[PDB]
């Protein structure tokens, strides 16, 4: 059996790891996902794949818990995902499981920078132990929390992972990156935001308009708390706002998406 | 809790005598009167235990396979006494050690090349070597005799007044001794091997004139 | 004692192993199933290799638990592992929630199945897909799920051999509007399409998924419904 | 690369699993199983050209439980381990549900362990078909119906009204095929039966055989264990064969 | 690629490192046995490299149990290890059965034994055959477990090196009438004739019986019968 | 007793698609209070809500065990659990612990959000339901409370009329309990409103 | 190099990697030890590769015990992990017996973690050298990767083991003063050295016969050994 | 368990698994620990700095206690998993001992995980090597590099990751004993302007006193990149 071990976890000759290496262009094959930091919210816009007419909906009873490309890993913390699919849930099952055990521990949100290091780590883990194969995904996770606000981690497939303001992953990630730099400023608001996001979407996968059928947003934003049941308990604080994920209806979506047809038309008068 | 009494033994010039009641009882119950208590072990030993029978027999087997299996897997020479009874012994300590006793007090004899053997093992491992060794009520009961016997005849006993001494013994564990019967049987370890006799009884004296229903009566 | 892994990436990103896993899963007969507004049928040809097989021994459809069924192409007994857990995930979910597990509960269970064999050292991946069909309190549904572990909720869909065809013929004669008995005939004529030889109650198999139970139509029920075709 | 592991080739097949296929054919032996109205019987060869070989030493027919009968085909020690193993299940099965291993599950438990040899590597398939024969009692009336369940190396399971396995197991189905067009199978009694039987193991194998070259097993709705077939009937079988 | 580990069957259903560890068995000397009606005797040339063993040295019959031996072909040190099994396998039937373990089944855990190192890549096939005599309940068995597991029972064997000639010249015998008197006799003789003098200089015949003059214990035969 | 030992009661009742739970607000050791403002309740979503009674670090944890649970739950499933499943859950969990017990002694009233029937189970520690139509309890003052309840509940109340009823039986039976009180928390439950209210008791 | 597994035997008779753990041993500094009656020398190559290393920190020297010193060449790190065993069996040793563990049990209880490698993937690619004083007197040894102890009266390890056999084969006699001793040992590294043997390049060691314990020489000390030659 | 052995001499005595980590190393940013009389100093190169990278403050020198500061080059993902070991090790020694870690020891201790993971079968090395600086609590300090074999080193100053030996060359020539604060930071950055392309937002620069960790801010470090820009014309 050992003649026909690939030896995953192996360094190559120049100190590169293949199969971290390959499960990266695994990941650049898959659908574009853009992630937008404001300061109001942080905006994820992904490229679902092109929809057959034969696709039904899970008919899910909560609509902002899940779509194709974006997921709530907690109240506080949402990502995104490119690459392979399977993967991804295999994660994503670990990091809802993560952040819940630390709110049992502390009874308090996890920050967004340790939930990714968790699961950078558990990345990491395959590409040194173990001899399989790595996680062939890269997430977006976006949240916020009380440290550091709105947050926006990438991840890749060797357990490295960075904060960004934007940034893109999967397709056309190179092209996505150079037009967020052209484009991102500190002070946009969440439209300006949701804009930019699908702005730049349109502009990787060629389209003239917006094909609000082969794309998901998702926005996860501080909105007024509603069941502060303060007679429950007397001495907790509960914060007047607190964190949303959403994923945005096709309605929710159709105005940001017109709008931004419209700064494409008027981006191409100049010309 | 089907249980032996005493078992007692005696080395004579030439070999071992060991003596024991075929009986079985169960609390009081005497249950079984025709068990062969004293087994063989190897070609040279036998073996007879005072308490659980079914420790006895549990350990009885694991000693007499260990013996056989040891020579028919090697060319070598079956175990010694002392070495099969080295054996029983460590076997029966580390039962102590895990709790699991052996709860048998139990005599062992053999004999090779005219070396004689004759120890006592205990519950927790105790064992000891001596010309006599007895268990259970043997101990109480007819060790002293026993001793008694080899105190006179320091040259060592015959067979004949070993056997004659042993049954005077059985005779008063039979009187003595409440969960017993009358019908014994002895083992002999010799030069040739190891022989069991067919059960036996003593003669019992009961027509002393103190037993008699007048003297022994409690109202006048 | 193999822990290596099998499946492993190659150059281009592609999990090779799992693509072989995914041609095989496209090898068996067709199954198919086709949602309705008041339910789902599955169905699949039991192409049996001689007349000498007790044809009711061969089972292509198959209850999960009283309210959802499944079917498969590809490698039998690969499919027949994966049955087994999803048969053990439906009884353990009643165990603790009392309830039916929902249907994409029950499929991204399984869909972690198929992941593990992706990943875990030692095994190749399943070379089957499944049609799961169920009814939950979100209503009827029907998901496909491939080697890779992804699924798909479809309103009609078609695995195995003749599925190319089978799908776009679902693609015209499919409407949301549609009822069982329709979705039945619809399915059983879709089947039939691509189908060598008559259409017997013997060697097809058909689900249906109605009010709230999943059933195995008997040769009897079928049988009408094979008369009307 | 694939060919000597269990992962998938190109075209999505399992070369270790055919190669495995073709250890039951190997050998030269075939088996063939049938069942009437009452009983199933099942016939497989049993040659032994060694003049000193003792012929009731070797078998390849095996109670699994009182109620089943196997006959393994293939690979002989990886079909007496397969025995091994279907009479632990069957002994686990008795112990854990009180009642003896239906049949059928027998089947599709040892159709599991096949299978997990295909998909975990590195454990050799076993190159054996199995063939449990044995009745299995109705719900409704509580009668005994016979059944005939294969296992392959693959793990496909499956019930049968005929089934040949081993060599030639094509000319001895294609035989039976056959006489299948004419009567109706189950219907028949069970020395009908045992004569197609016999006589599609002659056609296949292409020769006639004498009764010690065969060795039959039998479980009947009257006597349901499972029991080799003594010689004697087997003669005036084969006997009614050669005449119509 | 197909014939380096016995987890693999190569495009013809052959697992060739079964064949292979055959092959060992072949080229070892050469073993006969036969089973009467009183007993079965087990006869084996052992073939010496040096003039200055011990008699009795490299012994390839052990008993396994009262009633029954192994007489082991091929890499001894292999077959000790079966004996070690066999012995196990013996020693359970007495210890939980009660019973002296029928020589069929004494066979059958062999073969088992010995198969199922033809199944995991991580083992290799055992290079020897082993000959099974017993005469427990069952009655004179003489069973042999080659290196593939597969077992059969036989009225008379041979193995090794001389096999083809050694059953042509047992072939000669008659197994109904044949005595393990007689049958020491001619095992012995037939291993003098097949045994090639300008290869293996030095040799002795090893025999062993179990039969109803020994009390149906397994032994070495006194070397006053050869 | 270990499950008296923090003191504490709760109490649930059912009404025309309604329920109300209700807790007492005390937390002791034995007879030392320790504090006055410890209501017993949990709100696991708009339709259920449970109280647990019993040692009270037991109630923490399990209670958090529960909204881990629950939340979990929620994030797979894409739902709010439901009243049942919810208490098959906790009775699950109970008995996983059978061997060594949390000594909880939840109470769950709910709410189908659609039809409004109303599901109440309470449970034993190990987590044997109790599921009847009317009104469950537990705690210090669990016999006083089924007094009350007995005599003052009955049939297809209203929210008010149901509130009145679950005080006044808190209350009453508090009254009679040395390791409940400092009056209650009540939460109503209808299809359409949650209305918690805090109720004034005696102070000791 | 996957080829073979780490447990094969050459056609020579030799292990591959033990063999290849030997030559890892021939790219290491040079150490060396010298048996004399007043005592045991050790002395090391350090082989710094910058001035801005600051060389006590690259001990090639390490008290084992109060009286065993050990020396290593090859793969530094490896010999950390060999004399951190040895240092809890030899303390292992007082605390069971309260004494001094002799020099050749430490020896072996060194290399009782060099035989453990199919556990270690690998052999330590590190020989040592361990001098003590114990009851027998001063006492040299050598392990090898193949967990093979020797004792010795003169020895080297390294790249310049070759060139310094030559040496101890004309000039070491087995009566020797431990200030010959010194002398000859840092005459070998003056000559095997690549760089110009300083005070600083270099670690010496000694453990007296007279008080049986280990001194390590500073710079100093070193110095006034180099003095006289 | 997987335990494979994945690091195993080659032929002429080489572990390639360690070589080709150790490559690992020379492909990853440089760092360079440069030790004065009463001070430390840490500098890293950054990435460079994209107008995405989030403008809050992502130190690449990792606190592993309160005393101890620990740069590496190389895989970062690798680096981070030692630092988690590193960080926990010194809590769990606190917890033991109630001292604080001496340096040396924390830097043994990280450099025995490096050697372990080119031993154990099932696992590739970490490939990774860091320089380690800090004080212990007598006020000396101390600076450290462990490569990927295991073995650690203390230096004067240092250099690791791309370049490592044209910048540790460089070193040898200038560097005196007994810098101040000042002279250290200085030092450092002329260092790694060795291989560095601007000095301008690819510099992180930590300055370690005793009791006292304390990173330039953007604009104390470019009066230094001016000083000493200027200084490389000569």
């Amino acid at each position: 059996s050992h003649r026909y071990d690939s030896r995953t976890t192996t360094f190559s000759p120049e100190g590169r790891l293949y199969q971290v290496e390959y499960a990266v262009e695994a990941i650049q094959q898959a659908g574009t996902v853009i992630g937008v930091c404001t300061k109001d919210g942080v905006v994820l816009a992904g490229e679902k794949m092109v929809p057959h007419p034969l696709f039904d909906s899970e008919s899910m009873q909560d609509k902002n818990t899940s779509g194709e490309k974006m997921y709530k890993i907690a109240e506080h913390i949402g990502c995104s995902v490119a690459g392979v699919t399977s993967d991804a849930y295999a994660l994503l099952n670990y990091a809802r499981l993560s952040a819940l055990r630390h709110q049992y521990t502390f009874q308090e949100p996890m920050a967004i920078e340790d939930l990714c290091r968790i699961l950078c780590d558990e990345k990491q883990l395959y590409t040194q132990y173990g001899g399989v194969r790595p996680y062939g995904v890269s997430f977006l996770l976006v949240g916020w929390d009380r440290y550091y606000g709105y947050q926006l981690y990438s991840t890749e497939p060797s357990g490295d992972y960075s904060a960004w303001s934007a940034y893109a992953i999967g397709q056309n990630d190179q092209v996505a990156h150079a037009l967020l730099k052209k484009d991102w400023h500190e002070s946009m608001t969440l439209e300006d935001g949701m804009l930019l996001a699908l702005r730049v979407l349109g502009k990787t996968m060629d389209t003239a308009k917006i094909d609000l059928d082969r794309v998901e947003v998702a926005v996860m934003r501080k909105v007024p708390a509603s069941n502060i049941d303060q007679l429950l308990d007397p001495f907790k604080h509960h914060p007047k706002t607190t964190p949303r994920f959403q994923i945005l209806t096709r309605s929710e979506l159709k105005p940001h998406a017109e709008r931004a047809d419209q700064a494409r038309e008027a981006e191409e008068k100049a010309e | 809790m089907a249980s032996g009494g005493s078992v007692i033994a005696i080395k004579y010039k030439g070999g071992v005598l060991m003596a024991a009641d075929t009986l079985l009882s169960y609390g009081s119950l005497a249950k079984w009167p025709n068990i062969p208590r004293i087994r063989l072990l190897g070609s040279h030993s036998a073996v007879c235990a005072t308490g659980s029978y079914a420790d006895f027999q549990m350990m009885a087997k694991q000693v007499e396979d260990n013996i056989e299996r040891q020579k028919m897997y090697h060319n070598v020479d079956e175990l010694s006494p002392s070495e099969v009874f080295s054996y029983l012994h460590r076997s029966i300590y580390q039962k102590r050690c895990d709790f699991d006793p052996c709860l048998c007090q139990m005599v062992f004899i053999g004999v090779r090349d005219g070396e004689t053997f004759l120890a006592g093992v205990d519950d927790v491992g105790t064992r000891w070597e001596d010309d006599c060794i007895a268990t259970g009520y043997g101990a109480y009961i007819a060790l002293p005799l026993l001793r008694q016997a080899l105190e006179k005849n320091p040259d060592g006993l015959s067979r004949g007044e070993a056997m004659r001494i042993l049954t005077d013994c059985l005779r008063v564990l039979f009187y003595r001794e409440c969960r017993a019967i009358n019908k014994f049987q002895v083992a002999d370890a010799a030069s040739d091997g190891v022989r069991i006799s067919e059960p036996f009884d003593v003669e019992t004296h009961w027509e002393y004139e103190g037993y008699c229903f007048e003297k022994t009566a409690i109202i006048r | 004692e193999a822990f290596y892994g099998l499946t492993t990436f190659s150059p281009s990103g592609k999990l090779i192993q799992i693509e072989y896993a995914t041609t095989a899963a496209g090898k068996g007969t067709t199954a198919l199933g086709v949602k309705a507004t008041d339910g789902v049928v599955i169905a699949a040809k039991k192409k049996a290799p001689s007349t000498l097989v007790d044809a009711s021994s061969i089972q292509k459809v198959f209850v999960l638990d009283e309210h959802v069924g499944c079917t498969y192409s590809g490698m039998g007994p690969d499919c027949r592992v994966l049955i087994d857990s999803a048969r053990k995930n439906c009884q353990q979910y009643k165990l603790m929630y009392n309830e039916p597990i929902p249907i994409s509960q029950l499929v991204r269970k399984i869909s972690a199945i198929y992941q593990e064999f992706t990943q875990s050292g030692g095994v190749r991946p399943f070379g089957c897909s499944l049609l799961v069909a169920g009814v939950d309190a979100n209503g009827y549904h029907l998901y496909q799920v491939d080697p890779s572990g992804t699924f798909w909720a479809w309103k009609a869909t078609a695995i195995g051999t003749g599925s190319p065809d089978a799908k776009a013929f679902l693609e015209k004669r499919y409407t949301v509007d549609m009822e069982l008995e329709d979705a039945v005939h619809t399915a059983l004529l879709t089947l039939k399409e691509g189908f060598d030889g008559q259409m017997t109650s013997e060697n097809t198999q058909v689900g249906r998924v109605v009010e709230n139970r999943f059933e195995i139509l008997s040769v009897d029920q079928l049988r009408d419904y094979l008369d009307q075709i | 690369f694939d060919k000597y592991i269990t992962v998938f080739s190109p075209e999505g097949s399992l070369y270790q699993v055919e190669y495995a296929f073709k250890a039951v054919t190997y050998p030269g032996l075939l088996t063939v199983a049938i069942r009437c109205k009452d009983a199933v019987l099942v016939v497989t060869q049993h040659l032994i050209p060694d003049r000193l070989m003792r012929p009731d030493s070797v078998t390849a027919l095996y109670e699994v439980t009182p109620n089943i009968g196997c006959c393994m085909t293939g690979r002989a020690p990886d079909g007496r381990a397969l025995v091994q193993r279907a009479r632990e299940e069957a002994s686990d099965y008795q112990y854990r549900y009180g009642v003896e291993i239906p049949i059928a599950v027998l089947a599709k438990r040892m159709g599991d362990k096949a299978q997990v040899r295909t998909q975990q590597a590195g454990l050799r398939p076993m190159g054996v078909v199995s063939t449990f024969i044995g009745m299995d009692q109705s719900d409704q009336d509580g009668s005994l119906k016979p059944q005939i369940y294969t296992v392959d190396p693959a793990g496909w399971t499956g019930g049968h009204i005929a089934c040949a396995a081993g060599k030639k197991q094509v000319e001895a189905m294609a035989f039976l095929e056959k006489r299948q067009k004419s009567t109706e199978l189950d219907a028949l009694t069970q020395k009908e039966a045992a004569m197609i039987a016999l006589a599609a193991l002659q056609s296949a194998i292409g020769t006639a055989v004498k009764a010690k070259e065969v060795e039959v097993g039998r479980c009947t709705a009257a006597n349901p264990a499972f029991q080799r077939v003594p010689n004697s009937e087997v003669e005036e079988w084969l006997t009614a064969v050669a005449e119509a | 690629g197909h014939d380096q580990s016995t987890d693999v069957f190569s495009a013809e259903g052959r697992v060739f490192q079964v064949e292979y560890a055959g092959k060992a068995v072949d080229n070892s000397s050469t073993a006969v046995a036969a089973c009467c009606k009183d007993g079965v005797v087990v006869a084996v040339e052992k073939v010496h490299t040096s003039r200055m063993l011990e008699k009795g040295s490299n012994n390839r019959i052990h008993a396994v149990d009262r009633q029954a031996g192994i007489c082991i072909c091929g890499l001894l040190p292999d077959g000790r290890a079966i004996v070690s099994r066999a012995r196990q396998e013996a020693e359970n039937s007495r210890d939980i059965f009660a019973t002296p373990i029928r020589g069929s089944v004494l066979a059958n855990r062999v073969g088992e034994f010995m198969h199922a190192y033809t199944t995991h890549f991580a083992y290799r096939p055992f290079g020897c055959s082993a000959i099974i005599a017993s005469y427990a309940d069952d009655g004179p068995q003489l069973f042999v477990s080659d290196p593939s597991g597969t077992v059969a029972g036989y009225y008379g064997v041979a193995l090794g090196k001389a096999k083809t000639v050694a059953k042509s010249e047992l072939e000669k015998l008659d197994f109904s009438s044949l005595t393990c008197d007689e049958a020491v006799g001619k095992l012995a003789s037939i291993l003098h004739e097949v045994h090639d003098k300008q290869k293996d200089k030095l040799y002795e015949v090893e025999v062993a019986w179990v039969c109803d003059k020994s009390d149906r214990k397994f032994v070495h035969v006194p070397a006053d019968m050869v | 007793s270990i499950m008296a030992y923090s003191g504490g009661s709760v109490m649930a009742m059912a009404g025309k698609e309604c329920f109300v739970i209700i807790s007492d607000n005390r937390l002791g050791e034995q007879l030392k209070t320790i504090s006055t403002e410890v209501p017993k309740l949990h709100v696991v979503n708009d339709s259920i809500v449970y109280g647990l009674t019993g040692l009270r670090t037991d109630q923490q944890t399990f209670a958090n065990k529960v909204q881990f649970r629950t939340e979990m739950y929620k994030l797979r499933e894409e739902r709010d659990i439901t009243g049942k499943a919810f208490a098959a859950m906790i009775t699950s969990m109970l008995y996983e612990a059978r061997f060594g017990p949390w000594f909880v002694e939840p109470v769950i009233g709910s709410i189908d959000k659609s039809t409004g029937e109303v599901y109440l189970c309470a449970t034993d520690l190990i987590g044997a339901p109790c599921e009847p139509e009317d009104y469950v309890c537990a705690g210090t003052a669990a016999e006083s409370l089924h007094g009350m309840c007995e005599a003052l509940w009955r049939p297809g109340m209203s929210p008010e009329e149901l509130f009145e009823i679950a005080a006044q039986a808190m209350l009453s039976a508090c009254d009679r309990d040395s390791l409940s009180g400092y009056g209650a928390v009540a939460m109503i439950v209808t299809k359409d409103k949650v209305t918690t209210r805090l109720i004034k008791g005696r102070k000791d | 190099e996957y080829d073979r597994g780490v447990n094969t035997f050459s056609p020579e008779g030799r292990i591959f990697q033990i063999e290849y753990a030997v030559e890892a041993i021939k790219l290491g500094s040079t150490s060396l030890g010298i048996r004399t009656p007043e005592g045991v020398v050790l002395a090391a190559e350090k082989r710094v590769p910058s001035t801005l290393v600051v060389p006590s920190s690259m001990s090639k020297i390490m008290e084992v015990d109060s009286h065993i010193a050990a020396v290593m060449s090859g793969m530094v790190a490896d010999a950390r992990i060999l004399v951190e065993h040895a240092r809890v069996e030899s303390q292992n040793h007082r605390f069971t017996y309260n004494e001094p563990m002799s020099v050749e049990s430490c020896t072996l209880a060194t290399c009782d973690l060099s035989i453990q490698f199919g556990l270690m993937s690998r052999p330590f690619g590190v020989s040592l050298l361990i001098a003590g004083v114990d009851e027998k007197g001063p006492q040299l040894w050598q392990t090898d990767p193949s967990g093979t102890h020797t004792r010795y009266d003169a020895q080297a390890i390294g790249g310049g083991a070759e060139a310094a056999q030559s040496v101890f084969t004309e000039r070491y006699h087995r009566n020797m003063t431990l200030e010959e001793g010194e002398t000859l040992a840092v005459d070998i590294l003056k000559q095997v050295m690549e760089d110009q043997l300083s005070p600083e390049n270099i670690e010496v060691a000694v453990v007296r016969a007279d008080d049986g314990k280990l001194h390590m020489y500073t710079p100093t000390e070193i110095k006034a050994i180099m003095s006289r030659m | 368990s997987y335990d494979r052995a994945i690091t195993v001499f080659s032929p002429d005595g080489h572990l390639f698994q360690v070589e080709y980590a150790q490559e690992a190393v020379k492909k990853g940013l440089a760092a360079v620990g440069v030790l004065g009389s009463d001070s430390v100093v840490i500098a890293v190169e950054k990435k460079s700095a994209v107008k995405l990278q989030d403008s809050r403050t992502i130190r690449k020198i990792y606190k592993v206690d309160a005393n101890i500061y620990l740069a590496f080059a190389g895989l970062s993902a690798d680096a981070r998993v030692l630092i988690n070991k590193a960080q926990l090790e010194c809590q769990r020694f606190s917890l033991n001992y109630e001292d604080t870690m001496d340096v040396d020891m924390l830097v043994r201790y990280v450099a025995g995980v490096q050697q372990k993971s080119t031993q154990s079968g099932g696992s590739r090395p970490f490939g990774v090597a860091t320089v380690i600086g800090g004080f212990n609590e007598d006020g000396k300090p101390h600076l450290w590099k462990t490569d990927p074999s295991g073995m650690c080193s203390a230096w004067r100053a240092v250099a690791i990751g791309r370049h490592d030996q044209t910048v540790i060359e460089y070193m040898e020539k200038s560097y005196k004993d007994g810098m101040s604060r000042d002279e250290c930071v200085h030092f450092a950055i002329k260092s790694l302007l060795e291989v560095v392309e601007s000095g301008s937002r690819n510099i992180e620069l930590l300055v370690l006193q005793y009791k006292e960790a304390r990173y330039l801010t953007e604009e104390e470090l470019q009066k230094f990149v001016v000083e000493v820009e200027k200084e490389r014309e000569e």
